[PDB]
DNA sequence: CAGGCACGTGTCAGATATATACATCCGAT
DNA sequence: ATCGGATGTATATATCTGACACGTGCCTGGAGACTAGGGAGTAATCCCCTTGGCGGTTAAAACGCGGGGGACAGCGCGTACGTGCGTTTAAGCGGTGCTAGAGCTGTCTACGACCAATTGAGCGGCCTCGGCACCGGGATTCTCGAT
DNA sequence: ATCGAGAATCCCGGTGCCGAGGCCGCTCAATTGGTCGTAGACAGCTCTAGCACCGCTTAAACGCACGTACGCGCTGTCCCCCGCGTTTTAACCGCCAAGGGGATTACTCCCTAGTCT
């Protein structure tokens, strides 16, 4: 029963209050998001491999970030993520 | 009344912790325990536990067996069970617990001869506590304990008269009995933003006047240790009894006061009265809860009645304070 | 009468078929292919109808782009109309053959 | 929970427990779930201006998929990273050449 | 069941080759994007019912035509 | 180091189907890559591929599944009778 | 304690079921590992390596020489039909390309 | 007095190149413009050689392939001279 | 320190020439010289851009050929041989 | 072991399309 | 001119949601001092592997120029492909009626995961001689100019 | 449709050369019994959704008739790149300094599951 139609719906609400999201188009985004994660975490996993270190940090799920997102999407990935992580720390 | 019950949720509940590494279900059995102690009927049925909010369905499923047939299957397996007695037996030994239980066990170390042929396996703590191991399992009398009172009182003075000491606990709230000594001190130099030494002058003197025989840890802040009260030379000796000593700042002298005066249902009661008038209150101090909730500075406290006003809650003798 | 010049009513039907999001392929027919082509792998299996529809729309997405690519190569040629060199050598540039 | 304590919507927990089972590493820092969980957050942000956007144009307050391609496709850098991906019943953003037209 | 291929008809391919954004079809378009469906859904085909042959069932699933989809690039949203 | 490779190998293999032919260096790296990369490649599909099922081990079926999935036809056919026969040799011991 | 076989002599192969159930192991595919997928494993690896060294050793053989270098294993692989689709993708160091000129790239003779 | 014929000259040379299997590109200058495109990033860099012929040699075999399917489509504009215009329809239809 | 600069006009016309020549063409337009060292300037940079970031992870200064040939196989090139 | 509770799942007024009649500009001849 | 068709407004369908209540597995356990150990970070080498000059040496790049073949327009038929109008044919839709297998749950039991000893197969040094990279001559083959 | 006169292009040995391949010593990781733990195999039970059938209705497909407009085909111009000397020049080719960093090895700090308060 995985899903992540509650919490892309609180984006929504949060960016967008005025505007509903169909089921159709819900579902589609719950396959893009698994398709995002799947992929970071396919390329973290062979790139902490390829190092010889045998766990994944902040600092792999960074460099895989940095690789498959384009430039100032990368960018903006990782100083949010870099921001969330500090923010958690303390 | 329903005594059975009560010693059956205990031993269950020392099993839990000792034998299962379940330290939630040994504090639901004592949870039950003590919930069953307090009813003031003769329980007739584990459904009639049940109603009550506490009591579960394992545990009312439990005591229903024990009403038909006057025991637990389960726990008088267990009972006979070599291996898991033998660890519930030395986890009663101060220092020597789970781990060194099953450890031990492991390694044919099941009783306390094992333990005194095995010394070298044993830390310092650990060789402690089997030295007094009936020692410590023994009540204190109050008056006993007013003696240990006066003589750390004398010392406490003498190290520094700026002291402030005061012995916390079933004591301090009047009870006949306890099972060990807590005392706090402070000292006005030392406060939450200020010596790395406070704590060792008395403990050093305290060592001196041969009060407390035993160290088991000691640091800047904290001491525990064993001490024994001076034999008259004429009559039996005093069995060795288990003490603590808190450094606490003086800012939080009063807090630490009391949560360590207790008891516990009554601390529990006025932190939730505190919350539904706005406020949160530790062990350390006592801040404001805002409209959304964010914790503000702490209040400066300069005594338990000061910490009673804030609450506007009437001052509560530690002897009212059963909960 | 009047009529439409040729083209016009061309471009009138492209853009009413860009602009909507249909299946453009009528179901049973799709699906009887399906079954059809599928019967050489296994014989007597099952189909879900949403994977029939999955089918139809993956079919579709493949076909519209290999269409807007061989149009592209087929202007390229300095010509309008499009004939089957310019679908095969869209599949060959595109290291499909 | 620690979603709270990021300041994040997404579930911190979910996907530390999608890391555990997915098995790509037999273990898992403290920090990973967190910033994996900023990272997807910022794209379905991104998705979502993008959607509502667009959504604002033809006067529908309703997102369709239609509304999802138009925004992916439109985006340049969003183009790049789901080129190789089809919306269903998502169609296709209006071109013509220049050539074909009179 | 014998030449369902001809059950996709000429202006079916013609609508479509339209969303595709073209003017002018030739007459022997049709049978050759008739043979081009016909090798990419057999290629699809393929892997799908070799995916159901390992899961042990006699019908497919949808899941698996992603599945399939999503092993040779032609990755597909909205059906999970 | 302890750098491992495929040399002893494919140098056997290539004895066994051709006795008086020799491997260069570069083209012996090749085919070491060659072997490394199809490993991976079939190694990861099956691990996906179980995966999907919720099973939580690779066997010889999905690893047949997977050099059916990869290779095509003629290849997959004999590659698949072959290891077939090898398994079935193993198991008889 | 009788004298130990090795399990790829046990199968009969040539490369090694020891090695690929260690990287298996270790290469974080799954939790547990069967024991046939090592030796089915191997034995696709053999089968592959023997065609490609085979279609290699008849490109080198046709080409009078005695030895295999990357350009003979490129014209190997690219000239099979369905063995160039297994490796499309690849491109291989040293290896050249398979000579074809078109038809209209030819002069017109006449 | 003796020219050969125009485009005689490069087939026989279109067998040579296709019949060898050399680099075809200078190792310096490839060098200098990889350690340039690098310090572009980010400064204070050191290649190995193994790297730097890596690049070359991939930066081959993706400059060959893009001129395959460049004569393709002049072939196909009936047409024997690769214009740019050429290189942009490979390039958009390929897909990248 | 040496700052590397006009790199791009290193690849000589002949160069392209000749590597249009193993591609298979009879002749060549005299300006798709320029356009080739655009579509190779891009190329590099996609390539290396990874390869840096992969020398970046590790704290390493220098960059081998199996972080390239590991960016290389991002891209959908798969390099044999080499690594 | 006991609670607390955050997602998952039915179920209905109502925003939200949605298809159907004229007026207007454009569009081609 | 001139006869007709894609967009703006009303306007009655229609319809697919979002908030609202149950249910049920997750989920954190609640405050913190130690505490004796495991991974991870840090300092100290060794050497080797990349970089920077240094001067010969010449294959290759740069350049110029005649001119010939192809890129590019331009014109002309002409047949293949758009529109347009019957008509007819099979697709959608809406029921029914079975029932094959998708999916779920409860036992076990036969595989695999660890784990000490043991050894033999594979990895580094380390020669050594032969397959093959050059290398001029001598025939062969290919190509262009005449006629 | 030929011949003839020159430029590429394979066959003759030789020459030597450096690396492919056995060979030996070493060592560490497969291999062999043994224990436990649990993951699927296998059964049985629901129940649902997928196949089959029938009728009704109507919108799209098919066939036929025209009109005409892009597609080839053929000339005609000219210009632009190719083939082939000359004239630089920068890539090789060793031949060393040299020093910076990537592996190894010993030392010390987050963390860590409890252990108790």
């Amino acid at each position: 029963k995985e899903s992540y139609s509650v919490y892309v719906y609180k984006v929504l609400k949060q960016v967008h209050p005025d505007t509903g999201i169909s089921s159709k188009a819900m579902g589609i985004m719950n396959s893009f998001v698994n398709d995002i994660f799947e992929r970071i975490a396919g390329e973290a996993s062979r790139l902490a491999h390829y190092n010889k270190r045998s766990t994944i940090t902040s600092r792999e799920i960074q460099t895989a970030v940095r690789l498959l997102l384009p430039g100032e999407l990368a960018k903006h990935a990782v100083s949010e993520g870099t921001k969330a992580v500090t923010k958690y720390t303390s | 009344l329903n005594g059975g019950i009560t010693d059956m949720l205990t031993e269950l509940a020392n099993f839990e912790k000792n034998v299962s590494q379940a330290i939630h279900k040994y504090n639901a059995y004592r949870k039950a325990a003590s919930v069953i102690a307090k009813y003031p009927h003769k329980i007739k049925s584990g459904a009639e536990a049940k109603k009550l909010p506490g009591v579960g369905t394992k545990i009312a499923e439990k005591i229903d067996e024990f009403l038909a047939t006057g025991k637990l299957r389960k726990l008088e397996k267990i009972r006979q069970d070599d291996t898991s007695s033998s660890i519930n037996f030395l986890t009663r030994v101060s220092g020597i617990g789970p781990s060194a239980a099953r450890k031990f066990v492991d390694e044919g170390i099941k009783t306390l001869e094992d333990l005194r042929k095995n010394e070298d396996k044993l830390n310092h703590h650990q060789r402690i506590g089997l030295k007094y191991f009936g020692d410590f399992e023994k009540r204190i009398p109050r008056e006993e304990m007013l003696q240990m009172q006066d003589i750390v009182l004398n010392e406490v003075k003498k190290v520094d008269s700026e002291y402030i000491a005061t012995v916390c606990g079933s004591f301090r709230r009047g009870a006949e009995s306890s099972g060990d000594m807590d005392v706090l001190l402070t000292h006005p130099s030392f406060t939450s933003e200020s010596q790395p030494k406070l704590l060792h002058q008395v403990v050093e003197q305290l060592q001196k006047v041969h009060f407390i025989t035993d160290t088991l840890s000691k640091g800047e802040t904290k001491f525990m240790g064993v001490c024994q009260l001076p034999s008259k030379n004429d009559e039996k000796e005093y069995p060795h009894r288990r003490i603590d000593i808190r450094l606490i700042p003086k800012d939080q002298y009063y807090c630490g006061v009391l949560y360590f005066t207790g008891s516990d249902i009554f601390n529990k009661n006025m932190r939730a009265h505190a919350l539904e008038k706005g406020f949160t209150i530790n062990e350390y101090t006592i801040r404001p809860l805002g409209v959304t909730g964010v914790a503000g500075e702490p209040l400066p406290v300069d005594s338990e009645k000061d910490i009673f006003d804030y609450i506007q809650w009437k001052y509560r003798e530690p002897k009212d304070r059963s909960e | 009468p009047h009529r439409y010049r040729p083209g016009t009513v061309a471009l009138r039907e492209i853009r009413r078929y860009q602009k909507s999001t249909e299946l453009l392929i009528r179901k049973l027919p799709f699906q009887r292919l399906v079954r059809e082509i599928a019967q050489d792998f296994k014989t007597d299996l099952r189909f879900q109808s949403s994977a029939v529809m999955a089918l139809q729309e993956a079919s579709e997405a493949y076909l519209v782009g290999l269409f807007e690519d061989t149009n592209l190569a087929a202007i390229h040629a300095k010509r309008v109309t499009i004939m089957p060199k310019d679908i095969q050598l869209a599949r060959r540039i595109r290291g499909e053959r | 929970t620690r979603s709270s304590r990021a300041g994040l919507q997404f579930p911190v927990g979910r996907v530390h427990r999608l890391l555990r089972k997915g098995n790509y590493a037999e273990r898992v820092g403290a920090g990973a779930p967190v910033y994996l969980a900023a990272v997807l957050e910022y794209l379905t942000a991104e998705i979502l201006e993008l959607a509502g956007n667009a959504a604002r144009d033809n006067k529908k307050t309703r997102i369709i998929p239609r509304h999802l391609q138009l925004a992916i496709r439109n985006d340049e850098e969003l183009n790049k990273l789901l080129g190789k991906v089809t919306i269903a019943q998502g169609g296709v953003l209006p071109n013509i050449q220049a050539v074909l037209l009179p | 069941l014998r030449d369902n291929i001809q059950g996709i008809t000429k202006p079916a391919i013609r609508r479509l080759a339209r969303r595709g954004g073209v003017k002018r079809i030739s007459g022997l378009i049709y049978e050759e994007t008739r043979g081009v469906l016909k090798v990419f859904l057999e290629n699809v085909i393929r892997d799908a019912v070799t995916y159901t042959e390992h899961a042990k069932r006699k019908t497919v699933t949808a899941m698996d035509v992603v599945y399939a989809l999503k092993r040779q690039g032609r990755t597909l949203y909205g059906f999970g």
